């Protein structure tokens, strides 16, 4: 597949906005290592298992992991937003609460792949988009 | 007074009636040899001259190139009209035995058909005008104005007598077809020689290195240092039907040396130049008090060095006076490249620009006016590509892209052309073209009136292997080239970022591309990175308020927006791309 | 003894050549139609398959397609072939591993076309195509719909799009329609059909040339995917009524494979020509 | 009496009016083939015989054959002895069977409703711009290969002079509107796509005659039709059929209707160009073949003139009409249509009987003007 440029806008929103990349263009260089883990566990361990374990903030990390589900909930937030509104479409466009951790969101509502799919194209974007800054 | 004005003829019918650049090069050389002729008794007369400067530099063969252009003006006294006219059929019945001469190849003639169907076919037009003036630069536009409403009157043989065995009628076909003469064995024992015929022999004589042209692969192909033009004449001579044998046996030789072979030398480049809007540096040489003769002179010294420097390069000149430029080159040789060639055509126009014009770039350039420039049109295809198609491809990179004459176009068959419209008219382009053995076009234009053309030529330079060497040269990724096209969006969104562009494109790069490996490709990906901000920046400027303007432009369709839109960073990210290829291409043999 | 329609059932992918200057990373592109962008196969593509089927009938080949080429005596051919243009196509689902996909824009092309060239047994389908398509616009009310005919699939997904199916119930397929359109069939927007059959949403393929375990060459090539459906017309110019006999019973019996492709070895165009059956 | 029709023609597919330099014409034969846009009005007349002899089945079929005396008369009676022929360009009568007189192919736009059609003509190339000529005494004068003319001011009837860069006059076509002139570009009426044709068998050939071949297929948009008025000696009948118009096959449908009676068809055509008049100049409807272009030029000052190459295939009854036909051995230059001749003054009487003086090749549609 090719490269969503929509979804890597909104991953540099996201990235800013959740305090990963500071004002000079920079991050903690624990983040890329925290993206691509969360790819591969994803695909290894379940979406669920996945989430909690980088969405757990009382962990032995060297920085925020916490942060990449924060950027993953404003990325899917973004694309279930513009999404199209039309009688044959299977997505929800229902907007993921910030009250919401991303886990009971998935537990209470995820009987449908659409939230994995998501996620899979959110965390590709936050690879492609995170090597345009730079690692402190 | 009285001015005198001549058009030539159809030129634009003759060229297409050629099949390849032997006919293409004899039907240019027709119509310079058909000028020269007529205004030679004038010119001996020493008459004032206003259009062309015909001094005695143009007169000398220069390479067997076309320097007469088919616009003259003269000033003229009672008496001369006439004596025109009188050698406006003599110089017919001359041509008419020229042709009919065993010297070509054929079955007898005669010269009444052959002049009746000159005459027909080649329209001979002069204007009489008594404009009371005696400055030549409200004569030379007003008497051009009136040359070209004249051009569009058809003169046309009706009955044109074919087949029949002979009863030819269509001289000028066989003069182009036939026009370097007969292989004439000389001997037993000879190195075969061509025969030739008055254009070939008004063009270069017997001065050494006159061994005419034949076929094309010699001309893409001038490095090998083998002969080419024997080594296929002795296959075709040690048998018993001009160009197609030789052109059959010359594709045998080339194939047969396969050891030092490389891709390119079977690729033909076909360059087309024009002057940029020279009629409005007419004007301002004329607001400002300039004479028009120092312009004459300095597109004399520039067509003199075109045709040395492309000589030099390993190019066959065509056509080359006036404003106007027609050439076929190699795509390499002797480490350089056709871009290398190009460059060079382009600092010599500045350079006789300069020397003659300096009054006009000092005086008025530099307040603000934009200074003559030229525009060129490359196309690099297969050497068994039809010469018909590779030209009308030249043109079309000269003029709708790289003279960007596709927007006045668009603009003007619908009547949109308002005067704030053409402000945005665009010109100093290099419109690049290259078509495979499949199919696979690399098109890109850029702008000469930048440090972008400069950065592109040096990254040519520097990411080319000169194969004449052997001592070695910065090395080549070519994972690059794929990077560019995948990841083009997110290269987009790096270059419309303001302000840390820079930063931004040169951390992608490296995050990209961060293994062991890529140490030493640090050059290559910081050219790319410069020469890609350096193109947005070019773009941006040239088009961005365009591009807004044609968007709420409520006449035009959504189709030829879309058609007239040109996006900065994409348009960018082509360039670069299609350059990337370009050196991949040069580079990459198949040993 | 006129106008026929005939169907093209793909049993295999099926690449057409285009020849056409490409501009991006697949290199041989399959043909598509000059307007609609649709893809199609060239009357000498057509042609060509069908000649090189009957070759060993010699008689039938010189009667009904004409003379050979650099022969000598040149006779014209009496039948005439037709583009052939894309009527139903396979696209990906969850309940069903496909479903065959036609337009509303595709299937009013049909019903111009089969008015407009007068199809023999074209009377029948053209009422029975018109009530349909009405029915589907009536059902649509405007906007954008995928609409199946089996209760079974209802809820289905068009993975490439992101469309659900939806079954109206008072909307009939009769059996020669399925018969014709193909057995799951979705009618949907012309625009999820333009997107399910553009550039990007064709089965790209990726192929190299070995030279003892090192690549020579790769390129990428665009197919069409299997079990397709290309319709076609055929006029015979009052040609010879025997000949003209074995053509069609040669042609739709059910044992007959016709090559139209650019790779007969790998099995790439193995097809099936169906004629318009009774309704 | 005579029998006069309209006759349209719809393209079923894609048509190809090719010639000139086309495909197997040996020297170099050029594999690439440009359609022109329309056919020759000897294709017409052809059409029409060939159908003629269908309607009466009296084609010939099957190997080189023969023919009986009475079927011989009956197809000189029906059609003639002999195609149309340059030769016979200053014969007073047609030379054909019942066939008396077609218009110049005309292009028809056929809107979806009962109003009438729509036809379109190229437009004048002096549409837009006027010419003076401003002739008293020596003020200014050209010579065109020798000959004496006046000057041509050309003025943009929006002064300015000619720009030849904002010349578009001969991308356009144009028909009637209600007092504007409705100028259609070329493009926006035929579509054209290149196909590339191979023999798969591969066996002993050379470049041009062997395989890759390609050839210019022409579509013309939706609500446009080819089409022209006939006449018929009154014995006859023509039959709504689908013809072979053009070449590879290019496959049309006639409509053949009955228009009322003692019609002049040149007048009904003279009458839909009428809305084209200029009283300075004649244009050009349909090409136009004076035998001297110098005689043409001695009594017209400014020809805004284009050329069109005409080759004719000729056959007579008796003829192989399975095997490469005669060609006409010459080729002959025509005027294009929307081509301008500006007269002297007065003279445009013996300027028209040049041009009329080819009664032959105004029978068949080729020198009419307005
Ligand atoms: N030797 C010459 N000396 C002076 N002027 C010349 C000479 N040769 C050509 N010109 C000028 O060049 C122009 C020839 O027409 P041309 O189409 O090349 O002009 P242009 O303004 O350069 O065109 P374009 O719109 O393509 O930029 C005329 O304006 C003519 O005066
Ligand atoms: C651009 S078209 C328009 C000019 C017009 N067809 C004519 O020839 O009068 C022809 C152009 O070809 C160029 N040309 C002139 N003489 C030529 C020659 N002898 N050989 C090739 N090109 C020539 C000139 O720039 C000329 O304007
Ligand atoms: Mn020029």
């Amino acid at each position: 597949m090719k490269i969503s440029k929509k979804q890597i806008e909104y991953a540099i929103e996201a990235l800013r906005a959740n305090n990963i990349i500071t004002n000079d263009n920079q991050y903690p260089k624990v983040f890329k290592g925290y993206i691509s883990s969360f790819g591969a566990a994803v695909i290894q361990s379940g979406l669920i298992p996945a989430i909690i374990f980088f969405e757990n903030e009382d962990n032995d990390a060297n920085a925020d992991r916490h942060k990449i589900i924060g950027v993953l909930k404003d990325i899917i937030n973004a694309m279930r937003q513009q999404y199209t509104v039309t009688d044959a479409t299977i997505l929800v466009s229902s907007q993921i609460p910030a009250n919401y951790s991303m886990a009971q969101y998935i537990i209470e509502h995820g009987n449908t792949d659409q939230l994995l799919k998501e996620i899979t194209e959110a965390a590709v974007a936050m690879k492609l988009a995170l090597r345009m800054y730079k690692s402190e | 007074m009285k001015y005198i004005a001549i058009t030539l003829g159809p030129i634009t019918r003759t060229i297409e009636m050629a099949e390849s650049t032997k006919e293409l090069w004899a039907a240019s050389y027709f119509f310079s040899y058909l000028a020269k002729k007529i205004v030679e008794p004038f010119v001996k007369k020493n008459r004032t001259f206003q259009l062309p400067l015909i001094n005695e530099e143009m007169q000398k063969p220069h390479c067997g190139a076309g320097l007469f252009p088919d616009r003259y003006i003269f000033k003229s006294e009672p008496g001369d009209l006439e004596l025109l006219k009188q050698h406006s059929d003599q110089v017919l019945i001359e041509i008419a035995g020229h042709i009919a001469s065993p010297s070509l190849p054929g079955t007898a003639k005669d010269v009444s058909q052959i002049y009746h169907y000159l005459k027909s076919y080649i329209k001979i037009y002069f204007i009489e005008r008594t404009l009371e003036s005696d400055d030549p630069h409200v004569v030379i536009p007003a008497c051009e104005k009136y040359l070209n409403i004249i051009e569009n009157q058809e003169t046309f043989p009706e009955q044109e007598e074919t087949m029949i065995s002979h009863q030819k009628s269509d001289f000028l076909k066989f003069l182009i077809t036939n026009v370097n003469g007969k292989i004439y064995r000389k001997d037993k024992n000879s190195i075969p020689r061509f025969t030739g015929s008055f254009l070939t022999r008004d063009a270069f004589g017997d001065m050494n290195g006159e061994r005419l042209f034949e076929s094309i692969l010699e001309i893409s192909a001038s490095e090998l240092n083998i002969n080419i033009q024997q080594k296929a004449l002795e296959v075709i001579t040690a048998n018993e039907k001009y160009s197609d044998q030789i052109w059959d046996a010359e594709e045998i030789i080339l194939n047969d040396n396969k050891a030092q072979l490389r891709p390119y030398h079977k690729y033909i480049a076909i360059i087309k130049s024009d002057g940029d809007s020279m009629g409005e540096t007419i004007k301002s040489m004329g607001a400002y008090n300039i004479p028009i003769t120092q312009l004459s002179k300095a597109l004399l010294s520039f067509n003199i060095e075109s045709i040395n420097e492309i000589v030099a390069y390993g190019g066959k000149p065509i056509f080359i006076g006036g404003d106007d430029l027609l050439c076929f080159a190699p795509v390499c040789c002797n480490g350089n490249n056709v871009f290398n060639l190009v460059e060079k055509l382009s600092t010599c126009f500045d350079q006789c620009i300069n020397q003659h014009l300096q009054q006009y770039i000092n005086a008025c350039s530099e307040a603000q006016r934009p200074l003559p420039s030229l525009s060129f049109g490359i196309s690099i295809t297969y050497h068994k590509y039809p010469m018909f198609e590779a030209l009308h491809t030249t043109d079309y990179l000269l003029e709708m892209v790289a003279k960007d004459n596709l927007f006045k176009y668009t603009l003007s068959n619908k009547n949109i052309l308002n005067e704030n419209m053409k402000r945005f008219i665009l010109k100093n382009k290099l419109a690049f073209s290259l078509q495979k053995h499949s199919g696979q076009i690399y098109h890109t234009a850029m702008s000469k009136k930048g440090k972008s053309y400069v950065k592109f030529n040096m990254l040519l330079q520097k990411y080319i292997l000169k194969n004449k060497d052997m001592q070695e040269s910065e090395k080549f990724l070519s994972s690059v080239i794929q990077m560019i096209r995948a990841h083009a969006e997110i290269l987009q969104i790096i270059l419309q970022n303001e302000d840390k562009r820079t930063e931004m494109l040169k951390n992608y790069f490296d995050n990209n591309f961060n293994e062991s490996c890529h140490l030493g490709y640090t050059g290559l990906f910081e050219d790319i990175q410069t020469l890609l901000c350096l193109r947005y920046q070019e773009n941006i400027q040239d088009y961005q308020n365009r591009n807004e303007i044609i968007q709420q432009n409520t006449i035009l369709t959504s189709d030829e927006k879309e058609i007239l839109i040109v996006s900065p960073a994409m348009d960018a990210i082509h360039t670069i791309f299609t350059a990337l290829q370009f050196i991949h291409f040069i580079n990459y043999n198949k040993d | 003894m006129t106008t026929r329609m005939y169907v093209i059932n793909t049993l295999s992918n099926m690449h057409v050549g285009s020849g056409e200057v490409n501009y991006g990373v697949i290199a041989n592109l399959i043909q598509r139609d000059s307007v609609t962008n649709l893809p199609n196969i060239n009357s000498s593509g057509l042609k060509g398959a069908i000649r090189e089927y009957f070759k060993e009938n010699e008689d039938l080949v010189r009667e009904l397609f004409g003379s050979a080429p650099r022969d000598e005596k040149t006779l014209p051919g009496k039948v005439r072939f037709f583009e052939a243009n894309l009527l139903s196509m396979p696209v990906r689902s969850d309940k069903v591993p496909f479903l065959m996909a036609i337009s509303d824009e595709v299937l009013q092309e049909l019903i111009t076309k089969m008015k407009f060239f007068n199809c023999e047994e074209a009377t029948q389908y053209i009422s029975h195509l018109s009530t349909l398509l009405d029915n589907i616009k009536t059902q649509a009310q405007g906007t954008d719909f995928a609409y199946v005919f089996d209760p079974l699939l209802q809820g289905a997904i068009i993975e490439e799009v992101s469309i659900r199916a939806t079954c109206p119930s008072h909307i009939p397929l009769q059996p020669s329609l399925k018969k014709l359109l193909g057995d799951r069939l979705v009618i949907l927007s012309h625009k999820y059909f333009s997107i399910l059959s553009d550039d990007n949403h064709l089965p790209v393929l990726s192929r190299n040339n070995l030279e003892n375990g090192q690549s020579a060459n790769l390129w990428y090539e665009q197919v069409l995917p299997r079990y397709s459906r290309l319709y076609f017309m055929l006029m015979d110019g009052n040609a010879q009524s025997e000949y003209l006999k074995k053509f069609r019973d040669t042609l739709c019996t059910p044992s007959t494979i016709i090559q139209i492709g650019a790779n007969a070895s790998i099995g790439y165009g193995y097809c099936q020509i169906s004629e318009l059956s009774p309704f | 009496m005579n029998r006069h029709y309209l006759i349209t023609l719809t393209p079923m597919d894609w048509f190809f009016f090719g010639g000139e330099r086309t495909l197997d014409d040996g020297k170099s034969a050029d594999y690439i083939s440009h359609s022109n846009k329309f056919p020759q009005q000897s294709a017409l007349l052809g059409m029409i015989r060939y159908q003629l002899l269908k309607q009466h089945n009296l084609l010939s079929q099957f190997p080189y054959t023969e023919n009986k005396p009475t079927e011989k008369e009956i197809m000189k009676t029906l059609i003639g002895e002999q195609s149309f022929r340059m030769t016979e360009r200053k014969a007073k009568s047609l030379g054909l069977g019942v066939i008396k007189q077609i218009s110049p192919l005309m292009l028809i736009e056929c809107k979806d409703d009962t109003s009438s059609r729509s036809i379109y003509f190229p437009l004048p190339l002096d549409d837009g711009y006027k010419v003076s000529f401003n002739e008293t005494s020596n003020e200014d004068k050209v010579f065109y290969n020798g000959i004496e003319c006046p000057i041509p001011n050309v003025y943009p009837a929006s002064r300015k002079f000619f720009d030849h860069k904002t010349y578009n006059n001969y991308l356009f076509w144009c028909t009637q509107g209600n007092n504007q002139i409705k100028k259609l570009l070329s493009d926006e009426i035929w579509i054209s796509k290149m196909q590339i044709g191979i023999t798969k068998h591969v066996e002993e050939g050379e470049d041009n005659d062997k395989s890759f071949y390609k050839q210019e297929f022409l579509q013309l948009k939706k609500s446009f039709i080819y089409a022209f008025y006939i006449t018929l000696s009154g014995e006859s009948e023509l039959s709504s059929d689908i013809i072979q118009l053009g070449g590879q096959r290019s496959v049309f449908r006639m409509e053949v209707e009955s228009i009322e009676e003692n019609s002049d068809i040149q007048e009904k055509y003279q009458t839909a160009a009428q809305f084209l008049t200029q009283s300075d100049r004649l244009l050009i409807l349909s090409p136009t073949y004076v035998d001297n272009l110098k005689e043409l030029s001695a009594l017209c000052n400014f020809m805004w003139s284009d050329s069109i190459v005409f080759r004719n295939i000729q056959t007579t009854n008796a003829s192989n009409f399975y095997g490469k036909p005669i060609k006409s051995s010459s080729k002959y230059h025509f005027l294009k249509p929307g081509s301008v001749l500006y007269f002297k003054q007065g003279k445009r009487k013996e300027v028209e009987k040049l041009l009329m003086d080819y009664t032959y090749l105004r029978l068949s549609g080729y020198n009419i003007y307005i």
